[PDB]
């Protein structure tokens, strides 16, 4: 079919994943021997077609990650689907680029911590021990407008 | 070449008893059509 | 004493350095067994030494049935020659001893009850499941079997020297609990 | 329409198991029919009927 | 196996089948994990009682057991490890005593009560018929 | 009829005199035939204490001399 | 009325204990990828609601070969009303 040939060629181009001659593209899967696939490559982004030499590519750094993280300011939250495909082992970069240099959203330790769009000043700030964090939880923020007097009682 | 079907072959590391059913045996230009054959072979 | 452990079973590992087609190996070799859905290793055997091999498509070869390092090595080399005879670029390398099983007979009956009771740390004993006693030496880390019939079976060693050391250290136990 | 029973008693030379196909090549083997045929070259090719 | 550890500690014991059929755990990992319990027991620290219970279900007088016990004692000491899992020859101690007396409890009835194959019964009986010469107490 | 399953597991007829001395309970077992069915023999269920001199007790109709033998006052 | 059990207490107890006999009365006793892909392409096209396990059940092919066959020319949907359907 017209769509089946395009789907198979796109997967085959994805399976090949390398820029090679368009002539070899047809013989790799023995299906894209008609002009329909070549026109589909120029018309669809699944197969990259350009006037240059035979080459099909995908249609990469923590610096780009930070800019991409900054690219989602006051917007929806993105996933690392493009980040890891556009930069393999992008989860490691999050661990390496700590101190907010690469923020993430670790869903759990059973799904490779699927991250989300996040930017921060400190990010981790691990040096504050949980004892300070526990006493932060142990101290409960008090009730209503008596509190402005309460901090006045403490001298504020 | 005995192009038959096996049922149950018993062996302890030195001997073969090959059950054969619904097949043929070709010896001396005369085919042996058998219901059940047990090839009690021996291993070197 | 004067009784040396008699080696029973040597299990080894061999890497041929090239991937193998176990179907072609089974077909070409006159002495080879392979079941794809029972165990994905060719059970290739020779009579000298009388050994069993676990020949995998990845090239791993587990040689068992030998009773020494050199017999296992020669069996592995013969199996590698069988492999290279077909046309696979096998290479006899990375030969390693995995398990060495030795046996010996102190020839006198032992008091297994006192041996078990005194050696709860070192001896494993359940006469109703197996009337032989399992002795676990730490130096060397060897497992030893102890029976009333006097037979002692030592297994799992990386070296037959470990088996000999285990029997030399356990012979005082065998003679100490010898019933006369 | 098969009634014969065969009992091949000889010396197996080569064997092989692939695609659940057993190839038993016996040399100087005697097969007992129901008369026993002492046949030198026999190749038992056993295929899975299950 | 805790019950086995319990009952044995309770100074009685029942055959594994009487417990394995009581609680089916395929008997393989059951015993294997059972053994380490003794090792844990030692780390945290016997057919002689099977005698009267066996004759109990068959309803006989009291003097059988000690007469059987005398026979049971003689087998193992000289030779005849006799069983490799020697639970089998526990009955062999008994049957050559019921062969002595005229009450018909032939291995047909023992085989359905004590559940021993006559392959073990007849073999154990006859190899103990060889040494029964030294076994005349009264 | 009344009996007792002793420590080893042996089960023998129990006599009332023994019951009092050995702190036993003069009971007897119950057994029911069970029929099991799958749709598209005898089963023990428990014991039962028995009234002394009841129809089922060993002392049901024993002789006076026999009672003396069993050490139970007529 | 009740039938007295003259048979001794042990023998009446015999069946009721561990006699090592049960079940006397029966009661509650208790590959090639292209051809597979060709099978998957045929199974998906011929039957829109062709189960992947059903394709393994119909083509009599291994689940590893049948599942890998669907990833090329067949649709593998695991959620929604069209669950486990190859088209
Ligand atoms: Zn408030």
């Amino acid at each position: 079919h017209d769509s089946s040939k395009l789907l198979w060629a796109t997967e085959y181009i994805q399976k090949k994943g390398k820029p090679v001659l368009v002539n070899e593209l047809l013989d790799y899967l023995s299906m894209k021997k008609d002009d329909k696939v070549i026109e589909l490559l120029k018309k669809l982004d699944r197969i990259e077609f350009d006037p240059k030499k035979g080459t099909f590519k995908y249609l990469h750094s923590p610096s780009e990650l930070l800019k991409l993280l900054r690219s989602q300011v006051t917007f929806k939250g993105i996933s690392c689907k493009d980040l890891k495909d556009g930069w393999p082992q992008c989860d490691e970069t999050i661990n390496q680029l700590e101190e907010d240099s690469k923020i993430l959203v670790l869903r759990t330790k059973k799904d490779k911590t699927p991250r989300y769009v996040w930017y921060n000043s400190g990010g981790n700030l691990k040096c504050i021990d949980e004892e300070f964090v526990k006493m932060w939880e142990n101290v409960q923020l008090p009730q209503f407008a008596e509190l402005p007097r309460k901090l006045q009682d403490l001298g504020l | 070449l005995m192009l038959c079907l096996y049922d149950k072959v018993t062996r302890t590391k030195a001997r073969w008893k090959c059950s054969l059913k619904d097949g043929v045996v070709t010896i001396n230009r005369n085919d042996y059509t058998f219901q059940k054959a047990q090839v009690e072979a021996e291993w070197v | 004493s004067g009784i040396v452990p008699t080696l029973q079973n040597i299990v080894a590992t061999v890497t041929l350095g090239c991937r193998l087609d176990l179907k072609t190996v089974a077909l070409h070799a006159r002495n080879a067994e392979y079941n794809p859905k029972r165990f994905a290793a060719v059970i290739m055997r020779i009579r000298e030494p009388k050994t069993t091999a676990l020949i995998f498509a990845s090239g791993k070869m587990v040689v068992t049935g030998a009773k020494s390092e050199d017999d296992s090595k020669l069996a592995s080399r013969k199996y590698a020659r069988i492999i290279q005879k077909i046309g696979f670029a096998a290479k006899f390398t990375d030969f390693k001893i995995q398990n060495i099983v030795g046996s010996c007979d102190v020839k006198f009956p032992i008091r297994l009850e006192g041996l078990a009771f005194s050696h709860g740390t070192f001896s494993s004993y359940e006469p109703e499941l197996f009337p032989g006693l399992i002795y676990r030496m730490v130096k060397p880390k060897i497992v030893l079997l102890i029976f009333v019939s006097g037979k002692i079976v030592l297994t799992g060693a990386k070296q037959r020297e470990e088996i000999y050391q285990a029997f030399e250290a356990i012979y005082p136990v065998l003679s100490e609990f010898r019933k006369m | 329409n098969t009634q014969s029973k065969l009992t091949v008693k000889g010396n197996l030379d080569t064997y092989g198991f692939c695609d659940d196909v057993w190839t038993f090549i016996v040399k100087n083997c005697q097969v007992t029919v129901e008369s026993v045929i002492s046949v030198d070259k026999l190749r038992i090719v056993a295929c899975n009927s299950k | 196996a805790s019950i086995l550890i319990g009952c044995r500690r309770a100074e009685v014991a029942r055959t594994f089948k009487e417990i394995q059929s009581l609680i089916h755990v395929k008997t393989k990992e059951f015993g294997k994990t059972l053994n380490i319990m003794k090792n844990i027991l030692r780390g945290k620290s016997q057919n002689l009682t099977y005698i009267p219970r066996f004759c109990s279900h068959l309803g006989l007088p009291m003097q059988v057991t000690t007469s059987a016990e005398y026979t049971a004692k003689k087998c193992k000491e000289i030779k005849e490890i006799a069983g490799k899992s020697p639970i089998t020859i526990a009955v062999v101690s008994i049957y050559l005593n019921i062969l002595l007396f005229q009450i018909p409890i032939t291995a047909a009835k023992v085989g359905q009560t004590l559940q021993v194959t006559e392959g073990t019964i007849k073999s154990g009986y006859k190899i103990l018929y060889e040494h029964r010469d030294k076994l005349v107490d009264p | 009829k009344p009996m007792v399953n002793e420590s080893d597991g042996v089960t023998h007829a129990l006599y009332p005199q023994e019951a009092r001395l050995r702190n036993l309970t003069y009971s007897s077992g119950l057994f029911v035939d069970v029929k099991k069915r799958t749709y598209e023999g005898k089963v023990f269920i428990g014991r039962l204490p028995i009234m002394l001199r009841s129809k089922n007790c060993y002392l049901s109709e024993a002789t006076e001399s026999d009672l003396y033998k069993l050490k139970e006052c007529p | 009325r009740i039938t007295t059990l003259d048979e001794t207490v042990g023998v009446t107890m015999s069946h009721t204990g561990m006699s090592m006999r049960s079940d006397n009365s029966n009661f509650l006793k208790v590959m090639p990828k292209k051809e597979i892909l060709d099978y998957l392409f045929k199974l998906f096209d011929e039957y829109d609601y062709w189960s992947l396990k059903g394709l393994k059940e119909r083509t009599r092919q291994p689940e590893a070969h049948l599942k890998e066959c669907l990833d090329k020319v067949a649709t593998l949907v695991k959620k929604g009303p069209y669950a486990f359907k190859y088209t």
